[PDB]
Formats: structure tokens, C-alpha cells, sequence
């Protein structure tokens, strides 16, 4: 607090305000194409020979 | 080799789908044929003309 000789008025004290933060979320979009070149070939569980 | 009928093996598969605008239908039948002689030597071919 300010020391102020009691013979005088007093001292005016300043203030401070405040702030805000604002954010937009980002966007994510992966995809696969699944044409036959991927469906046909033998997958690991398939028996050798026939499948 | 079609998502229709679960890729299963068929003599032929009739398939039909439409385009929304203009309203055009497409109609396709597809099949995977081969005629195999079990004994390719049970027959012969003779060319007789010149």
C-alpha cells in the first residue's frame, strides 16, 4: 500500500484486465481403396495350395 | 470379380445400378467362362482345302 502523509487526499491505484484464448479443432480424413488387387491375393491364414 | 454376389463363382451374374441425374440405368451381366477339354488329344482337326 502507498504511504501517504495524512494531510493529503490519498493515492489512486490502477487495475488490470483479463484475456481470452480461442481455438479451432483440426480435421483428419484417411481412407483406403480396396479394389480387387488387394482382395484377391492369398492372405496369411489361407492354406497353401488351394486356400 | 464383383462386390455383387460376394465375388462368388457363377456362370453369369446379372447386375443393375442407376445414375441419379440424368436418370440412366446401367445393366451388366458378367461371368468367367472357360471350356476345357479334359483330354485335348481325344479329337483332331484336318485342313482339307488349299
Amino acid at each position: 500500500a502507498p504511504f501517504v502523509a495524512p494531510n493529503v487526499q490519498g493515492r489512486v491505484i490502477k487495475e488490470s484486465g483479463y484475456n481470452t484464448k480461442t481455438f479451432k479443432p483440426a480435421y483428419v480424413k484417411p481412407k483406403h481403396v480396396i479394389d480387387p488387387n488387394m482382395i484377391i491375393p492369398r492372405q496369411p491364414g489361407e492354406a497353401l495350395g488351394t486356400g | 470379380l464383383d462386390k455383387g454376389a460376394g465375388y462368388q463363382a457363377l456362370d453369369y451374374f446379372p447386375k443393375m445400378w442407376d445414375q441419379e441425374d440424368p436418370s440412366v440405368e446401367y445393366l451388366m451381366s458378367q461371368g468367367a467362362p472357360l471350356m476345357v477339354p479334359a483330354d485335348p488329344n481325344a479329337s483332331f482337326l484336318l485342313t482339307v482345302m488349299s
